[PDB]
Order: structure tokens, then sequence, then C-alpha cells
């Protein structure tokens, strides 16, 4: 989340009107929470899982300009991780096929499993 | 006897005595062709795209050799039921891994009509070979469903194939 938020909110960027808003199904420590009071008016957190579309309609991925994708890049199984990420883009695509997913994968063969998805 | 009722409820049925104003199997049942061969069963994309496969049957498997044996001999059964005619008896081709292929082959040899594409379900040209567009129904099994202890992997490979043949 650091490392992402240094480069969306840096001033050799255009200025950002855009806020973001997590998703995630574990409550953060009190390190990332500090890390969200420092980045109070930018960013927002909500718990939960993606694959709830009370959820997905709860942080309002509809209404979203764009949704965006981490992939944990050092897991102990590349394939585990490409298929969480696979089920994700699923369930998003499932919800609300309209929308920009902006994600990231682990593989080559991967992108085809991606672009089976028909949205 | 008695009378098999479909109606909604257990009163409405409770009505009818209230108101009265070789060719075959060795058993019959089924069709049964000699043992073949695996090698004789086994097909290439080119070979089953040259065999025209019209109003067929294509069945996707997800297996492996450290998968369970679903057993598919109860499913092949029914279809060739004597119920029909030899020529309204429909082929089934199964898509997958050669290593299932190959643990469940030892039961699946007695059955006619029975192709066997090594390959992968989620191939879009090994499904172009089979015709999946002429094929009358794909059915897509998953073999490591009780293996697998997450939903991440619970039916995902069920669902991406869905999505590619819609797709
Ligand atoms: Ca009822
Ligand atoms: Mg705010």
């Amino acid at each position: 989340v650091s490392n992402f938020l240094k480069d969306f909110l840096h001033k050799d960027r255009d200025d950002v009107n855009v806020e973001i808003v997590f998703l995630h199904n574990i409550s953060p420590n009190l390190e990332l929470e500090a890390l969200f009071k420092r980045h109070f008016t930018q960013v927002e957190f909500y718990q939960g899982s993606v694959l709830n579309p009370h959820d997905l309609a709860r942080v309002k991925i509809e209404s979203a300009d764009a949704c965006l994708i981490l992939a944990n890049k050092y897991c102990a199984d590349p394939d585990a991780e490409d298929a969480s990420n696979i089920m994700r883009v699923i369930s998003i695509k499932n919800y609300h096929p309209k929308i920009r997913i902006i994600t990231q994968m682990l593989q080559y063969h991967n992108k085809a499993h991606l672009l089976n998805i028909p949205s | 006897t008695l009378g098999f009722f479909i109606a909604s409820d257990a009163k409405e049925v409770k009505r009818a005595f209230f108101y009265c104003k070789k060719k075959y199997d060795s058993t019959g049942m089924f069709h049964w062709c000699a043992p073949k061969e695996i090698e004789k069963v086994i097909l290439t994309r080119s070979e089953a795209a040259m065999t025209v496969l019209s109003g067929h049957v294509v069945v996707c498997i997800f297996g492996d050799v450290s998968s369970a044996l679903i057993g598919l001999r109860n499913l092949v059964m029914p279809l060739r039921a004597s119920n029909f005619h030899y020529h309204e008896l429909k082929h089934i081709v199964f898509v997958g891994s050669i290593e299932y292929l190959k643990r469940e082959w030892e039961t699946l040899h007695n059955f006619p009509k029975v192709s066997i594409l090594p390959g992968t379900p989620l191939s879009r040209a090994d499904l172009r070979a089979v015709n999946i567009n002429l094929c009358d129904m794909c059915v897509i099994l998953s073999a490591n469903q009780n293996n697998i202890d997450d939903t991440s992997l619970q039916d995902k490979e069920c669902i991406l194939a869905s999505l590619n043949i819609k797709s």
C-alpha cells in the first residue's frame, strides 16, 4: 500500500481528485491504519472480500472509475496466487462487466484465461 | 399397484382412491462392444477435426494423477441404453489429461462410440477440434474438487472452461 500510494499521490503526477477505496477481508493492523490516517482525505478503507456483490455495492464499484488488483508477487505457489487473482477478476466482471480492471498476473498463459471472461 | 403422482402436496395426491365418482449387453438393457484399445481411442486434433461429430457429446475433465477417480461408467451407461437405436446412440469424446485418462481407461474400455482427446479442456484449439459448437452437450467435470481446500480453487477450472466456451 505504501509503494502504491507514493506512486499514486506523487507531486510529479497531475493533481488527482480521484479517491482510493480499498477492499480487503482482513482487517488492517495499526501501521496500515496509521497510513490511512496519514492519507486520510484521499483514501478510505472498507473491510470485505471482493467475492461478495453486497460488498461490491457497498464500495460502489459500479459508480467507481476503475478497479485495481494487486497480486502477491512473493507467493509459495505462483499458480495458486494466479488462481486467486483469476477468481477476483471473475467476481468483479460477474457483478459489473462495464468497468475497467487493471490487474497484474504472474505468467503469460494466464492472460488467455483473463481473455476467457466475456467482458 | 401404487401410482407415482407429481402433485404439489400430499393431500392432493391423497385423492385417487378417495374420489371415484451380438448387438447388446449380456443382459439386454444396454449396448456392448468388444474391449477396444487406448491407442485406438486416443485422437489428435487433426483426426478429431476430420472426424465429423454433429449433435454429439463432449466431456471436459480436470483430472490428474493426484486426483481421485471420479468413475465415468455410471455416466456413460444410460447413454448406451437400449431404449434407443444404435444409429441414435450419441458419440462421446473425453478431453483432459492422458494421465487421468490412463487411470480410468482400465474401467473405460467396454463401451462403443467413445473417443479420447488428451490435452486440456481450456484449450480453445482442442474445443474447435472436437466441434463443441455442433456438440449437443458439453459436460464439465472436475476431479480435484475434493482434494483442494479453497473456494479460489473450488470449481475455478469449471468456471474458466464455461467462460471460454461462452466466449
Ligand atoms: Ca409443494
Ligand atoms: Mg473521504
